[PDB]
């Protein structure tokens, strides 16, 4: 190999983190808050630079290596639940959260936020502002939201939509109060899911590109496939929805520039 | 919409003691939402505190808030010369307000007047109309209460006043009051008085002063 | 460091319209949205509106719901705003800020407040034509002693007084202007002078107004 080439995406606009976790207003987990990132630069260290109580987990893939990876979007779940109730937000849980308000697929490959907001959320007098669901007919499935109340009849009697005995409401309320303990304390929560798809790769991160180099040996990264080889001016037939071959040997053929849409063969060299 | 009040009006301290600003809001205020601002005379203004209790980037340690509900506090720990401002709060829990204004200045020994009065120069007995300005020198503290007469009536309306800022130096106030009239009235008399009461003074003063 | 800056004054007549700019420099512009607002001589701050710089969402106060409209260009980074049909209580001065009180992008309220502040541009809404200042003097009397001068019915605002450039600057007070019936302006001008110097030395006073070119020189003599 000779040289380094970066190619990535012409895109100015910064990721609005900064509307996520300063947001005045959390919502419930029973009715979680879903926004969705595209056509940005993502620039993680401002989750780094956090004060170490902010409990930050991901799994998938490691946070120092997020500086450097491409993805199609982004999707940032708020909520807010109490102290004890953050183990239950992991792939592969179970609880009254997990089963009943938010659940998590095993291939998940998203962070996990957690911060104490009980300066925030809490009220001397008592905030019955948070609710959660405490009877379900079933468990639900991944990334599925039940914002919907009505009677839960346990035994064999129907009621008139009418609550009392076997007959339940299916919310409930936190009831936090700033005199508890830790684990019965209000914790906001914010997880990051990265949507990764064979698409044109919005969400790429902080890094510059480079000029693109042509009939010589070189070192390539394309956002974020990187390896190294000669480039050729392929004539293929690409659809205008696909983004890049793959060969019978199951790797990387042929890609498409993200800058100027073109197609190229990638060659060992 | 909601409503802050700001109290008091003006605070009257020394360079060095502590000061308590208060807002109070109509409702209830969430105390996310509610912030503080400095303003200095001739200069724009700036973030001291948000969150009720969070510091703006690059303020001085000695400015802390606090409060809740429906009641909230601003507290300054010692008083320096750069502090003498007016302060403004802010919530944005519903649509955006501002307070009122509370204006902190220097309190200090109490001085007196040096009232004065001008006769109309010549310049204007040709114009068709003519003005006499009675003057209140150095004195301390601001409110100081000023009528015309002419020689024997409490005149209203006709007279307009201007207050300068307080003193750099002396921390002290000076005072003019302007009564405009045309010359048809002014030669209808003669003499003209200026009276003025202040704390300062054990007596209110009457200066007057004729034709001639 | 972030900054904001602002055009210069006007001097508007009722029914007319009038536009105020705010270009931003030093952090990147769509990330935050813009507000203004605007303080009276003599009154306290008023809120006028926000607007994002993302999307081009606006928000406005019910009081200027109908007059006011604010734009952006991300070209430049500059804000713009329309206030139409200026009547007399539109004299004011509109400050131009950064905004950390709603989302640019979402458009919900955060944790923060106006953190960066413009110069302000002050605006007049009068029917008056400009005229150049008259001055009288205001000499001491027979018997420290005290004396100045004059300056009444001038327009615009913006005079500068001075006491022969600056020589007896310690001892001079000058009052703010304040506004007759007449749509005019008046100030006076105050020295304090030793009770022994009011027949030789010599007292003149400068004063200048911009708008109407006058650098007028005035000398006050004992009478
Ligand atoms: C959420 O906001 C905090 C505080 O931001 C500051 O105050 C706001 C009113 C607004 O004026 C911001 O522009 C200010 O930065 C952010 O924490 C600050 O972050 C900067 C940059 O990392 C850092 O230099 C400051 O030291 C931080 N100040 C404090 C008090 O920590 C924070 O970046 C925002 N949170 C997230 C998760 O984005």
């Amino acid at each position: 190999p000779t040289e380094s080439i970066v190619r990535f995406p012409n895109i100015t606009n910064l990721c609005p983190f900064d509307e996520v976790f300063n947001a005045t207003r959390f919502a419930s987990v029973y009715a979680w808050n879903r926004k969705r990132i595209s056509n940005c630069v993502a620039d993680y260290s401002v989750l780094y630079n956090l004060a170490p109580f902010f409990t930050f987990k991901c799994y998938g893939v490691s946070p120092t290596k997020l500086n450097d990876l491409c993805f199609t979007n982004v999707y940032a779940d708020s909520f807010v639940i109490r102290g004890d109730e953050v183990r239950q937000i992991a792939p592969g849980q179970t609880g009254n959260i997990a089963d009943y308000n938010y659940k998590l697929p095993d291939d998940f490959t998203g962070c996990v936020i957690a911060w104490n907001s009980n300066k925030l959320d809490s009220k001397v007098s008592g905030n019955y502002n948070y609710l959660y669901r405490l009877f379900r007919k079933s468990n639900l499935k991944p990334f599925e939201r039940d914002i919907s109340t009505e009677i839960y009849q346990a035994g064999n009697k129907p009621c008139n939509g009418v609550a009392g005995f076997n007959c339940y409401f299916p919310l409930r309320s936190y009831s936090f109060r700033p005199t508890y303990g830790v684990g019965h304390q209000p914790y906001r929560v914010v997880v990051l899911s990265f949507e990764l798809l064979h698409a044109p790769a919005t969400v790429c991160g902080p890094k510059k590109s480079t000029n693109l180099v042509k009939n010589k040996c070189v070192n390539f990264n394309f956002n974020g496939l990187k390896g190294t080889g000669v480039l050729t001016e392929s004539n293929k037939k690409f659809l205008p929805f696909q983004q890049f071959g793959r060969d019978i040997a199951d790797t990387t053929d042929a890609v498409r520039d993200p800058q100027t849409l073109e197609i190229l063969d990638i060659t060992p060299c | 919409e909601i409503v802050l009040t700001q109290s008091p009006g003006t605070l009257s301290l020394s360079p060095g003691e502590r000061a308590t600003l208060s807002c109070r809001a109509s409702q209830t205020v969430s105390s996310t939402s509610l912030a503080w601002y400095q303003q200095k005379p001739g200069q724009a203004p700036r973030l001291l505190i948000y969150g009720a209790s969070s510091r703006a980037t690059g303020i001085p340690d000695r400015f802390s808030g606090s409060g809740s509900g429906t009641d909230f506090t601003l507290t300054i720990s010692r008083l320096e010369p750069e502090d003498f401002a007016v302060y403004y709060c802010q919530q944005h829990d519903t649509s955006l307000t501002f307070g009122g204004g509370t204006k902190v200045e220097i309190k200090r020994t109490v001085a007196a007047p040096s009232v004065f009065i001008f006769p109309p120069s010549d310049e204007q007995l040709k114009s068709g109309t003519a003005s006499v300005v009675c003057l209140l020198n150095n004195f301390y503290p601001r409110e100081a209460k000023v009528q015309w007469k002419v020689d024997n009536a409490l005149q209203s309306g006709n007279s307009q006043e201007s207050v300068t800022e307080q003193d750099s130096k002396d921390s002290t106030y000076s005072l003019s009051s302007t009564l405009t009239l045309s010359k048809a009235d002014y030669e209808k008399h003669k003499v003209y008085a200026c009276e003025v009461t202040h704390q300062g003074l054990s007596s209110p003063v009457t200066k007057s002063f004729n034709r001639g | 460091q972030v900054q904001l800056v602002q055009s210069g004054a006007e001097v508007k007549k009722p029914g007319a319209s009038v536009k105020v700019s705010c270009k931003a420099s030093g952090y990147p512009f769509t990330s935050y949205g813009i507000s203004w607002v605007r303080q009276a001589p003599g009154q306290g701050l008023e809120w006028m509106g926000w607007i994002s710089t993302y999307n081009g969402n606006t928000n406005y106060a019910q009081k200027f719901q109908g007059r006011v409209t604010m734009t952006t260009d991300t070209s430049t980074t500059t804000g713009y705003m329309e206030l139409r049909r200026l009547r007399s209580d539109d004299t004011a001065v509109y400050y131009c800020a950064r905004d950390y009180t709603r989302g640019a992008w979402f458009g919900e309220s955060l944790i923060g407040g106006f953190d960066n502040w413009g110069q302000g541009t002050l605006v007049t809404v009068s029917s008056a034509s400009t005229k150049g200042p008259s001055v009288f003097p205001l000499a001491p009397s027979s018997k420290t002693a005290a004396l100045g001068c004059l300056v009444k019915d001038y327009f615009p605002e913006p005079v500068t007084v001075s006491w022969n450039s600056g020589a007896l600057t310690s001892g001079v007070h000058t009052f703010p202007a304040v506004l007759q019936s007449s749509g005019l302006y008046s100030l006076s001008s105050v020295v304090t002078v030793p009770s022994s110097s009011l027949g030789t030395q010599t007292y003149i006073c400068n004063v200048n107004h911009k708008p109407s070119n006058t650098k007028v020189d005035k000398k006050v003599e004992p009478k």
